[PDB]
C-alpha cells in the first residue's frame, strides 16, 4: 500500500498533474479480499 | 566456473532509480572508477 501509493504519485507528479488535484484511491479488497490472479479482473469490473 | 556471475546491484542507485524509470532516453555510460556499466545523473533529462 505505501510502494502503490509511491509510485501512484510519482506518475502524477513526473507528468505535472495539477497540485491539488489527487487522484481518488478505490481499495476494493476491503470488501473482497485478496484473489490472487482474479484480483485485478475484479478491479476493473469495479473501474467500469 | 564463472559462465553465470550473478548481479549484486542494479545499473541504477537507489537515489536515480526514479529519474531511470522515468526518462525514456536515459542510457547507460561505463563508470570510469568502477569500471562496471551505470546511470550517471549527467545523462538522466539531458538535453544532449
Amino acid at each position: 500500500d505505501k510502494n502503490e501509493s509511491a509510485t501512484i504519485n510519482e506518475m502524477m507528479k513526473h507528468l505535472g498533474r495539477s497540485e491539488g488535484n489527487p487522484v481518488i484511491g478505490v481499495f476494493q479488497k476491503f470488501l473482497t479480499g485478496h484473489p490472487k490472479g482474479a484480483a485485478g479482473a475484479w478491479m476493473m469490473n469495479g473501474a467500469l | 566456473n564463472k559462465l553465470f556471475v550473478s548481479k549484486e546491484h542494479a545499473p541504477y542507485t537507489d537515489e536515480l532509480e526514479e529519474d531511470v524509470y522515468l526518462d525514456p532516453l536515459a542510457r547507460v555510460s561505463k563508470d570510469k572508477k568502477s569500471g562496471s556499466l551505470t546511470f550517471n545523473s549527467k545523462n538522466i533529462q539531458s538535453k544532449d
